[PDB]
């Protein structure tokens, strides 16, 4: 095993052979953001995609273009913590290089012109952290991904919108990236219409028209055309048999000599055959059989060029006699088969009253710019600028590709522009399926379903911007100068940075980052939503994609959203699942193969997985033969059942990848049920890191996968030995062969120490290891806040016990004693930030010294002569924190007053207190500090003292640094002096300085002096370029906002300790509140006298059905029983061999067991480390559903020599007979809250009010007044508190006179109401008036 | 007004009125100046056209904004919803004297009482106190009261018990959904931040102990002092007024503890004796003879 | 400027080369900005738009009236037990 | 559905049974997060009447 495994382990009951070691799990933003930042060639993404899908531009006249040439980046000016602690976000310098090309228009394109080639700075760029978040001005803050509609297109048939009917109108929606959509949609009347983006309707063949299309070349490809021939006198017509199909027959439909179908009579799959068979198609048919039919095309007479019959048009007798007479045998007419070939399109034809194209470009311009201005190039442009520029219009490739293969094409790519082959296709379909056939999509089906993560977005904005700059483009393109004018001498960044700053910073999904946990924050990052722009709405959303489509099984766990109005739609990524490249989805399976499970997987995506069969993990292999039992549970066709064995293709890889984490993270799942289970991980992300880091016990595997992409702490970046060791940080010595040649091959480790999240929490890290001693790569260097061993810890493996009490439980209530409060391992810690401004005032400049007037000393005993708290102190509301000032004017007083001041004399001066004071409530720790001044303004004395101590501490471990690096470094300078003799004791004793002056050759060994010089100047060069910048950016003043002078702020310490009414909870939804807690004495106890630790009413279980926790209670009971035995071993103080067969068998006693490992490989301390750490009691690691099973449960704690029930008697402390029966404990691992009532309670005597009903305000951050429902107005409705009432309404709000004086008549004892009339009452009169409105009262 | 930033703040109407005066003046203005009618109906339909903004910014038309990008809010706005004077402020109301805090179960308590974590009654009972320090005169008048009030002495918890009996108060949990879902109780004072309580109306409350909270208010006068003392106390409320139905039904364990002990087993001990009463039945289970549990023979009264 | 530097410049070398000083710019500077319109959600959730936040800081407090009518009642006392002229003398020549 | 439930939380559920558990769960639930919107609106109705 691993060092860190072989120091502690978990024991783990997992038997089915897992596959996958997980991948890496940040994978996903980390490489979205490596997408829009890396050079793509050609296959051009995010950045530049956009910059192709731009560049080059030419001006507005057509004369002078300018050109692309390359990106690229600086460095960030700065390292990450100095942003950190400057309240500062850290981005990379762009700069891209343009060449500014024009062409001789007096030449054709005499190119022998400006080319300004030069290269612009434009906008710095927030960049990524190893981790994926990004600072923003010392904020640490998270943009989210999205998931939505994807482009292509979408059918869809509405049911019984007009219902009244019952009918349904199919209907199909075309959505582009960028661009118009556009909608086609059906009439009860079976008639085509349009509109785009939902413009107004119209009959789709106005736009045949409009793209140039006859009714010829349409009914053409709709139809095919009936041939009428009259032969001599009488008709004939070839027949398709299989026109005449599900029909009935009108005339004696005989054959040249012979009746197949009579009158009446239907064309039977017989007769069909027949006429087939027989090979008959010219038929002889009665003329009338013409008689309603509609004539193809316009027939003329030549001599005229006169319709006789015009298209589309109903055909007659009359009009066969004369059509016939201006001589006429083919007759081409329509083909109506209504059953299968007939009217939707001659409706909405013959409903369409354009003649011509022209007329439909005119009423196109008019509809859509209502009005009389016409011209031809307006509608012609417009059209033309809809769907077939690329200005205002694309599809993304990804949805031409989705829409081809709605098409069936073979051509995932085009253009992002359409083609009438295309829109026609699409009209066809339409109406095809208007006929019966094909059907609609699911939208819950996921391959109609992308996402969109980053990358996608920034390109949007940021080309954008490139727009907002390009109209100005052409503006002082066409205009200014060519020779002369720079291609930067028009550019205007501003709206490029605007655009930036506004999505970083100005989105619902730019957001903070939620910290307290790293389940909270990672699970964050792998969090999804569909919301915003192109996106979804609370009162407009429905259920039914808040409920679930199967697709999603493998892809999103199901099991991980919030609660509310966010339920369904907020999910998160199941684990082993994967995007399209295209922004789909997919997951992995195991192909199967004859019986046999191919070990080889594939990616498949939503819509392959139906149409093979897949199977499931709980599965049982023949033993690498095939499927045991003939009925396999297997899946396709979006639904599971039994099939047969050799028959699958597919199955699936685990039985987790259903799921996510946090569900994960819960054994014994499989005995609970989903409501308490998606709250309990919904609460395990409301983590609190407590003082250490107390592991739980039970486990399921996945957590030491965990702990470390967080990034949350080191690793080793390469195996080696601890040189050096603090309590701030570390350093090592790196292996040689992990050492490269040049560099000198040793890392420092500097460690966070108490610090603050967004949430506002303690953070800190420190090592979990000794010195001078070996590491391998990748290991841990040090925990966290909530981790251990590189594993997480977060709450508090204890006890638990199971019983009511004398109404200390009731309902959910839960109970506790004191020791642990003596062993304060709930106790836990908070900080705040308080800080001022220094301003100048139209009266002078503000400052800050320690003199200010009418003090008592006592404040002032803790602040320096800069008027400035001292560190190491406690404060507590009131005290005095800095004393500002600032300049006053003058003013007058009462004569009463003046009376006062006049006798002692009371002498003032003409300026104002502006002094910071702790809050009322609040008191803590001082413990540091910082200040900000500007490069301009003089550094207040101390500023600068903590300037120079800033360089005291940097440079001094700057100093350690090369005091290390440098210094080792000189071996080199040393060491190659050994060959060709060495100067043994010459070298030595005498000063190293000079060395260089003891023995030396010639050819080769000047070559080494100067090497010797070379390296003298480089390694006193580099620190001198270090101490340069260092100095400078930490005597770099501030540039501060206009009028401020310079900024203070400080930090206190807080701690916090447990009391009732703090809430409680573990790993069910078991929630809980304190009521009490137990003196040790009166607590129930055993026969050992070892009592109880927690108090519990277990009511609710059956009901709640938390089951898997009793499971633990029983398996935790267990485990700290071979703690004890181990822990009794040692005090006896037993032997090596009697822990190897204790242990070796203990850890060796399982069904059937994955894991396996040998003991005498370690040696003796390894062990003695181990047991060590195992004396509190044995890790467990239950894989939730192939987990452990009640017998090995029951056989362990016979082991542990323990009651199989665990279930024992009491005697209470107080009485100390026995209860009635026996009593179920054990062990349990328990967690405490953000919601804790000194963050909540609040009163409102008298305070701050509102400014135009001088109302009183809400919050206890504001003293603000609590609010008074209507219903709570009911209640005394019913009862009828008329002068309550009339309080609450008067003086506790609105009544100013009435308040005061009531203030008065309390004071003065007096309990006597006063009523006036409420201020918002006149407001409003006010406001009726101001609308010209004589509202006004009629006096008694 | 301003900021202490010194940044500055508005109303959208400010700028409505603002626009329409320099139309109004363009109107004026070009009305010197003689000009063809059709820039004058231009300008009129500016004007009224602001004037429909005024009355309502979205109504006859494509509404108007700012940089905002959003709307400018009507004269129409403050009325209208909840938003205006009838839901948001004059119906519902922000209080002084009342307050709030997490709570939990006195299971001793009785009736009349209410756990009470007293800083909360402290501030919200000061001019009472104030009132009573200058008639003791130890603060003699109101400044030294709360300095003296800062320095924490004993005698004012004692006047602060002094005041505080016979004072009723009102407990307040919402959604109320009917007039029980508050009630007026006694208080009662306490070492904790957790509010205990008589736990069986979480029944009428449809309350429970897993991270619910509420909040509190005053009967200053008599009137509301005596009210709450007469017809929201809650001997005085005991049923529905939907039903003759009894509220304050044993919730959950109650019940429970009195069926296993109202219970008839055979099977413990002690079967077919006698008694005169239970007290001696007390004494003879307690001595460990009996079961609490068996039908056995004993006389009532 | 921002061409030259490449990047934002400093009051310093543009008041050198804008030829006048930081004294001006920073004047200016204080101007610069526009009115943020009261009812905006800086709730994010509509649950409190910016103008609900602030309290009016103008009118008084009733705890003073109260200390400051105590103080002129407790003159009274005192000044009841001036002679005649005294008292007469410093009521009307300091308004009182 | 077709094919019930076989194990309890006492025996253990299987991953399909769960997954199947998720549904209505998740659908009474979002239930239960509105029926109050009706429930006050109406009640706010029938004071506004009487
Ligand atoms: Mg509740």
């Amino acid at each position: 095993y691993s060092y860190t495994e072989k120091k502690r382990i978990r024991k783990d009951f997992g038997k089915r052979p897992q596959v996958l070691d997980v991948p890496y799990l940040l994978s996903i933003q980390l490489d979205s953001f490596q997408k829009f930042i890396e050079q793509d060639p050609e296959g051009q993404y995010g950045l530049e995609a956009a910059f192709r899908s731009v560049f080059p531009i030419q001006s507005y006249s057509g004369n002078s273009e300018l050109q692309y040439v390359s990106y690229r980046l600086g460095e960030p000016v700065f390292d990450v913590q100095e942003c950190q602690i400057r309240g500062v976000t850290y981005s990379a310098p762009l700069r891209v290089k343009l060449r500014l090309v024009i062409y001789e228009r007096e030449a054709p394109e005499g190119t022998v012109k400006d080319i300004k080639e030069q290269e612009v700075y434009m906008g710095e760029i927030p960049l990524m952290t190893d981790n994926g978040t990004f600072v923003i001005n010392g904020t640490e803050r998270v943009i989210v991904s999205q998931l939505h509609r994807s482009p292509g297109v979408f059918f869809d048939s509405d049911k019984g919108k007009t219902h009244s009917s019952g009918k349904v109108l199919y209907n199909a929606r075309i959505i582009p990236y960028r661009g118009s959509w556009l909608d086609f949609e059906f009439d009860p009347k079976d008639n085509l219409f349009v509109r785009i983006d939902r413009r107004r309707k119209l009959p789709a063949t106005i736009i045949l028209r409009a793209l140039n299309y006859t009714t010829e070349q349409i009914l053409d490809l709709f139809f095919e055309k009936v041939i009428f021939e009259i032969r001599d006198n009488k008709l004939q017509m070839e027949l398709v048999p299989e026109r005449l199909r599900g029909e009935t027959a009108s005339f004696d439909i005989e054959a040249n000599g012979k009746v197949y179908v009579e009158k009446g009579r239907r064309i039977t799959a017989r007769h069909i055959r027949q006429l087939e068979k027989d090979d008959v198609k010219l038929i002889e048919v009665p003329v009338e059989y013409i008689a309603g039919k509609v004539v193809a095309k316009d027939y003329i007479d030549e001599s005229t060029g006169e319709l006789i019959c015009a298209a589309n048009m109903e055909l007659s007798l009359d009009l066969l006699a004369k059509l016939s007479q201006s001589g006429h045998k083919r007759i081409e007419t329509l083909f109506t088969n209504d059953l299968d070939h007939g009217p939707y399109i001659s409706e909405t034809l013959r409903v369409d009253p354009t003649n011509d194209r022209l007329s439909a470009l005119v009423e196109i311009y008019r509809m859509m710019r209502p009005g009389e201005p016409p011209t031809r190039e307006a509608a012609e442009s417009l059209f033309e600028n809809l769907f077939f520029s690329e200005d205002r219009y694309d599809l993304s490739a990804v949805g031409r590709m989705k829409f081809n293969r709605s098409l069936l094409r073979e051509e995932i790519e085009g253009s992002g522009i359409l083609s009438k082959d295309d829109i026609i296709d699409v009209m066809k379909k339409l109406i095809d399926i208007r006929n019966g056939k094909g059907e609609v999509d699911d939208i819950d089906h996921l391959g109609n379903r992308r996402i969109r993560s980053v990358g996608e977005m920034a390109e949007n904005q940021f080309r954008v911007g490139l727009v907002r700059v390009e109209r100005a483009v052409k503006e002082r393109l066409s205009l200014g100068d060519l020779d002369t004018l720079m291609p930067q001498d028009m550019i205007n960044a501003k709206p490029i940075s605007a655009a930036v700053k506004e999505f970083f910073g100005s989105s619902q999904l730019s957001q903070f980052m939620d910290q307290n946990n790293p389940l909270s924050e990672i699970t964050h990052k792998r969090r999804i939503s569909a919301l915003g722009p192109g996106g979804l709405t609370r009162e407009r959303a429905g259920f039914e994609v808040r409920d679930v489509h199967p697709t999603h099984y493998g892809r999103v766990c199901p099991i991980e959203t919030p609660e509310g109005p966010n339920i369904g739609l907020i999910n998160s990524l199941s684990v082993y699942a994967q995007t399209n490249e295209y922004g789909f989805l997919e997951t992995p399976y195991r192909k199967v193969t004859d019986g046999v499970v191919t070990d080889e997987i594939h990616y498949l995506s939503a819509i392959e997985e139906g149409n093979y069969v897949i199977a499931q993990a709980n599965s049982n292999l023949d033993e690498e033969g095939h499927f045991v039992e003939d009925l396999v549970t297997c899946r396709s066709k979006g639904e599971s059942s039994l099939f047969s064995r050799d028959q699958v293709d597919y199955m699936d890889v685990s039985t987790q990848q259903v799921v996510s984490v946090g569900a994960s993270l819960i054994p014994f799942l499989e005995h609970d049920d989903a409501n308490r289970a998606l709250m309990g991980a919904n609460m395990q992300r409301q983590a609190v890191p407590t003082l250490r880091a107390d592991k739980p016990l039970v486990g399921t595997g996945m957590e030491r996968a965990v702990a470390v992409d967080s990034g949350v702490t080191a690793v080793a970046k390469r195996g080696g030995v601890v040189q050096y060791v603090d309590a701030s940080r570390i350093v090592i010595k790196v292996n040689e062969d992990e050492m490269y040649p040049g560099e000198a091959g040793i890392d420092i480790y500097n460690l966070t120490k108490y610090t603050r999240s967004n949430q506002n929490t303690c953070i800190n890290q420190m090592p979990c290891v000794s010195l001078g001693e070996p590491v391998e790569r990748g290991d841990v260097l040090a925990d966290g806040p909530s981790t251990d061993l590189g594993e997480l810890a977060l709450g508090q493996n204890m006890r638990v016990a199971f019983m009511p009490w004398n109404g200390y439980n009731f309902e959910d209530s839960i109970l506790v004693s004191e020791r642990v409060v003596q062993e304060d391992r709930f106790t836990t810690i908070h900080i705040q930030e308080l800080a001022c401004v220094s301003r100048d005032t139209k009266l002078g400049p503000e400052e800050i010294t320690a003199d200010i007037p009418n003090v008592g000393e006592a404040a002032l005993s803790k602040l320096d002569e800069s008027g400035i708290v001292y560190i190491g102190a406690e404060v507590t509301g009131g005290d005095i924190l800095v004393g500002k000032v600032t300049p006053k004017g003058e003013t007058q007083l009462t004569p009463e007053e003046k009376l006062l001041r006049a006798i002692f004399g009371e002498k003032a001066s003409d300026v104002k207190d502006s002094s910071l004071r702790v809050p009322n409530g609040v008191s803590g720790t001082v413990i540091d500090v910082q200040v900000f001044t500007r490069d301009g303004v003089e550094k207040d004395k101390r500023a600068l003292e903590i300037e120079e101590m800033q360089l005291k501490q940097a440079k001094k471990d700057l100093s350690e640094e090369l005091q290390i690096l440098e210094a080792g470094l000189f071996s080199r300078i040393r060491a190659v002096l050994v060959a060709g003799g060495v100067e043994a004791e010459k070298l030595d004793k005498l000063p190293r300085d000079r060395w260089l002056e003891l023995g030396l050759t010639d050819e080769e060994k000047q070559n080494q002096l100067e090497q010797l010089a070379e390296q003298y100047d480089e390694l006193k060069h580099e620190f001198e370029k270090k101490l340069e910048a260092k100095r400078r950016k930490i005597t770099q003043g501030d540039d501060l906002a206009p009028g401020v002078l310079k900024i203070v702020k400080v930090y206190l310490a807080v701690k916090r300790r447990i009391q009732p009414g703090d809430k409680m909870a573990g790993r069910h939804g078991n929630k809980g509140v304190i009521s009490k807690i137990n003196p040790i004495e009166d607590m129930p106890y055993d026969e050992n006298g070892t009592p109880v630790d927690i108090v519990l009413n277990p009511l609710g279980v059956p009901s709640r059905m938390n089951i898997g926790q009793i499971l633990e209670t029983h398996l935790g009971m267990a485990a700290k029983g071979i703690g004890d035995k181990i822990n009794a071993m040692l005090k006896q103080q037993q032997e090596v061999a009697k822990l190897r067969e204790f242990i070796q068998r203990a850890y060796d006693l399982g069904a059937d067991v994955r894991q396996k490992v040998d003991l005498s490989t370690f040696s003796d301390e390894e062990v003695m480390r181990l047991a060590e750490n195992l004396r509190k009691g044995m890790p467990i690691a239950t894989p939730v559903f192939d987990g452990a099973k009640e017998a090995e449960i029951k056989e362990l704690l016979k082991l542990g020599d323990l009651p199989t029930s665990g279930q024992i008697r009491l005697y209470d402390g107080r009485t100390g007979e026995q209860f009635e029966r026996p009593v179920t404990v054990g062990y349990m691992y328990m967690l405490k809250l953000n919601h804790l009532v000194d963050d909540k309670m609040h009163a409102r005597s008298t305070g701050s009010y509102s400014l135009v009903t001088q109302q009183p305000l809400g919050g206890k951050a504001q003293f603000g007044g609590q609010r008074f429902g209507e219903m709570e107005v009911w209640a005394l409705e019913a009862y009828g508190a008329a002068y309550t009432l009339q309080e609450m309404l008067t003086v506790k709000s609105d009544d100013v006179n009435g308040r005061t004086k009531m203030y008065k008549n309390i004071v003065d004892g007096n309990h006597q109401m006063e009523p006036g009339m409420p201020e918002s009452f006149n407001v409003l009169l006010k406001e009726i008036r101001s609308l010209g409105i004589n509202i006004e009262l009629e006096d008694e | 007004v301003p900021l202490d930033g010194g940044r500055f703040a508005t109303s959208d109407l400010n700028d409505l009125y603002r626009r329409v005066i320099n139309r109004n003046n363009r109107l004026k203005r070009l009305l010197d100046l003689a000009a063809p009618d059709i820039i004058v109906r231009n300008e009129k339909r500016m004007l009224q056209e602001a004037v429909d903004a005024l009355l309502d910014n979205g109504r006859r038309g494509r509404a108007i904004t700012g940089s905002n990008k959003r709307p400018l809010k009507s004269l129409a706005d403050m009325i209208k919803g909840k938003q205006g004077r009838f839901r948001q402020n004059l119906l519902g109301k922000r209080v002084d004297y009342s307050g709030r805090s997490v709570i939990t179960v006195g299971p001793y308590l009785r009736l009349h009482q209410c756990g009470l974590p007293k800083k909360m009654a402290l501030e919200l009972f000061k001019p009472f106190i104030y009132g009573k320090l200058e008639l003791r005169g130890l603060a003699t008048t109101i400044k030294a009261a709360k300095k003296m009030v800062e320095r924490e002495e004993a005698v004012v918890w004692d006047i602060l018990d002094e005041v505080i009996r016979e004072h009723p108060v009102l407990l307040n949990r919402a959604p109320t959904l009917h007039r029980l879902g508050i009630q007026a109780f006694e208080p009662v004072l306490i070492e904790g931040k957790a509010i205990q309580l008589h736990p069986l109306v979480c029944a009428a409350y449809n309350a429970d102990f897993d991270g619910d909270q509420m909040a509190v208010h005053v009967p200053l006068t008599l009137e509301a002092q005596l009210e709450a003392r007469a017809l929201m106390m809650s001997t005085n409320n005991i049923l529905s007024p939907a039903n003759g139905e009894p509220i304050i039904v044993p919730s959950q364990d109650v019940v429970l503890g009195l069926y296993y002990m109202t219970r008839d087993c055979v099977n413990a001990k002690g079967e077919g004796m006698v008694l005169t009463g239970p007290k001696e039945a007390e004494r003879l289970y307690r001595s460990g003879l009996a079961s609490l549990h068996a039908r056995v023979k004993v006389r009532i009264t | 400027m921002l061409q030259e530097m490449g990047r934002e410049p400093t009051p310093e070398e543009l008041a050198e080369r804008m030829l006048m000083p930081e004294d001006k710019i920073r004047k200016v500077l204080k101007i610069a900005k526009e009115p943020i319109s009261m009812e905006t959600p800086i709730g994010d959730d509509e649950d409190s738009h910016l103008g609900d936040f602030i309290e009016d800081t103008t009118l008084e407090l009733p705890l003073d009236s109260a200390t400051t009518e105590s103080l002129r009642a407790a003159t009274h006392d005192v000044l009841a037990g001036l002679t005649a002229r005294e008292a007469k003398v410093l009521r009307m020549r300091f308004g009182i | 559905i077709e094919t019930p439930i076989t194990a309890n939380f006492r025996e253990g559920l299987n991953v399909l049974q769960y997954f199947i558990s998720t549904h209505g769960a998740r659908k009474g639930l979002a239930d239960t997060a509105l029926k109050t919107a009706n429930s006050g609106y109406l009640t706010r109705r029938l004071v506004d009447v009487a």
